[PDB]
């Protein structure tokens, strides 16, 4: 396959986020939920070994998928939860690509912020896909897939 | 939160067949890679088999010493993973554990004895202090569990509320029968004035609640 | 078929001592993983990706190494740290583990607490007679037990059992059971259980006569 699993993955992702205005009465989570830190200062993160960087991410997509599920699990059978859900679909492609490359699953891990705002969960996803992931799709790659 | 319960172990004869089950709860099971890992004093910890998730195409791998004989599978809908064992050898004996998310979660384990012998239930006996009952500060009571096969046996005291000062001893095999004992030491004011009771369990149906009481002179 | 070897197979240490355990790999691996296991419960993840501590694992632990040589260090250990530690590698299949380092604790001597038990009245109905004797919380582990029946050595019919290092204090315990047939039991009067231990030159003796 491609280094475009990232691109069609990023594509598919605005499209769902966009749809969060079709949903009447969207309420900021009744419980703050952890998410894979939206930090834009990854110069030092670049120096670390080829696998490590990938291992930090696997750990960070696991926490994300874990975040989606927990906020979708403070919430009933709605429209948010319904959408906050094919998002889980998208997260899972990423998780499978990284687990496969790495030959293992890893634990939930890394620096976090908490969010009641559903929007910012739809966001750490797009943000991971744009940084940590991207700066580790550009160095040729042991493919990504 | 996340829990895994093996069931299906116990006695099987050499050349038999046995199926292990594992029930997961409290996370998305179809998102988990699963693994089977068995333990014995000799061989130690040995990985047996891994089965990957739906997204990871359900790829399977086996320990070499197990190919042709053990098969692994899952049912996502049921949140479960299985180990179908065939042509069991004596060396397959040991605690078997399901582990989930690449060794992050571990069940309690089930003991798989491969032997030709059949099952004997325990004879359960109360150990009460000698009738020249030398009262003192602290007093020691016991429960003798004699001639059962196979392992294991569990013993608690008063359903588990009496846990300080208990020593349950590992079983000695004597001639195809396991003997095991447990002691408890409790302040003299607690007994017999209050009741202390050992709950013996032996999977293979046995469950004896044995009241400890003073012996009549 | 990557082979893993752990150094001190067994070792003891005191609270506040530095501990260092080594895993050697047969060929190069990118990471090491570790697990802790205490007796009668399941392994748990301890360290993964060489150097990441697991949920539950105190900051006094640190994992390191690369290639062919890794290690787990505790800076200043604590009693609760006594367990078997295993390294595991994941560079392909099979998955293999090392054979463990048992980290036990060292302490000052304790004499055993000894008590003796006659056969129960329900074991007696059914034709048998075990006399059982508990020798409880001593240290170190080495102890000798002699049964005396009417004052003479009994050697045959004795089954001894030891426990592992206790979790709270760090002592060891022992069960000794002499078993006989009801008939041979009832042809004698005094049953003695004698314990010889590092703590004393003179044996601790517990007995009971069959006729009160």
């Amino acid at each position: 396959c491609d280094l475009r699993v990232l691109s069609k993955l990023l594509r598919d992702s605005h499209v769902l986020h966009s749809r969060l205005s079709q949903c009447p009465e969207v309420h900021p989570l009744p419980t703050p939920v952890l998410l894979p830190a939206v930090d834009f200062s990854l110069g030092e993160w670049k120096t670390q070994m080829e696998e490590t960087k990938a291992q930090d991410i696997l750990g960070a997509v696991t926490l994300l998928l874990e975040g989606v599920m927990a906020a979708r699990g403070q919430l009933g059978p709605t429209c948010l939860s319904s959408l906050l859900g094919q998002l889980s679909g998208q997260v899972r492609l990423l998780l499978g690509a990284l687990q496969s490359l790495l030959g293992t699953q890893l634990p939930p891990q890394g620096r976090t912020t908490a969010h009641k705002d559903p929007n910012a969960i739809f966001l750490s996803f797009q943000h991971l896909l744009r940084g940590k992931v991207r700066f580790l799709m550009l160095v040729g790659g042991s493919t990504l897939c | 939160e996340v829990k895994l319960e093996e069931s299906g172990g116990g006695l099987v004869q050499p050349g038999g067949s046995m199926k292990l089950s594992c029930a997961a709860s409290g996370f998305t099971f179809s998102d988990a890679w699963m693994d089977w890992v068995r333990q014995s004093p000799e061989k130690g910890l040995e990985w047996v088999a891994e089965i990957r998730s739906k997204v990871n195409n359900h790829a399977i791998h086996y320990a070499e010493s197990v190919k042709g004989r053990f098969t692994v599978s899952r049912d996502d809908s049921k949140s479960s993973v299985y180990l179908q064992m065939n042509s069991l050898r004596a060396e397959d004996t040991g605690i078997y554990y399901c582990s989930g998310w690449s060794f992050l979660y571990w069940g309690q384990g089930t003991l798989v004895t491969v032997s030709a012998a059949k099952t004997t239930p325990p004879s359960v006996y109360p150990l009460a202090p000698g009738s020249a009952a030398q009262t003192n500060s602290m007093v020691t009571l016991g429960c003798l569990v004699k001639g059962y096969f196979p392992e294991p046996v569990t013993v608690t005291w008063n359903s588990g509320s009496l846990s300080s000062g208990v020593h349950t001893f590992p079983a000695v095999l004597q001639s195809d029968l396991y003997t095991l004992s447990s002691s408890v030491t409790v302040p003299s004011s607690t007994w017999p004035s209050e009741t202390v009771t050992c709950n013996v369990a032996h999977p293979a149906s046995s469950t004896k609640v044995d009241k400890k009481i003073v012996p009549r002179d | 078929q990557v082979v893993l070897t752990q150094s001190p197979g067994i070792m003891s240490a005191s609270p506040g001592e530095k501990v260092t355990i080594t895993c050697s790999a047969s060929s190069s691996v990118s990471y090491m993983y570790w697990f802790q296991q205490k007796p009668g419960t399941s392994p748990k993840l301890w360290i993964y990706s060489t150097s990441n501590l697991a949920s539950g694992v105190p900051a006094r632990f640190r994992g390191s190494g690369s290639g062919t040589s890794y290690s787990l260090t505790i800076s200043r250990m604590e009693a609760e740290d006594a367990a078997t530690y295993y390294c595991q590698q994941r560079s392909g299949y099979p998955r293999t583990f090392g054979g463990g380092t048992k980290l036990e604790i060292k302490r000052a001597d304790a004499a055993p607490t000894v008590s003796i038990f006659p056969p129960s009245s329900e074991q007696l109905t059914s034709g048998g007679a075990s006399v059982v004797c508990f020798l409880n919380n001593f240290y170190p582990k080495d102890i000798n037990v002699k049964w005396k029946i009417d004052g003479s050595e009994r050697q045959n019919g004795v089954l001894n059992s030891w426990t592992d290092q206790d979790s709270k204090d760090s002592t060891y315990s022992m069960s000794s059971t002499l078993t006989l047939t009801k008939d041979e039991y009832e042809r004698h009067n005094s049953y003695t259980c004698e314990a010889t231990h590092k703590t004393s030159t003179s044996p601790i003796v517990k007995s009971f006569n069959r006729n009160e």
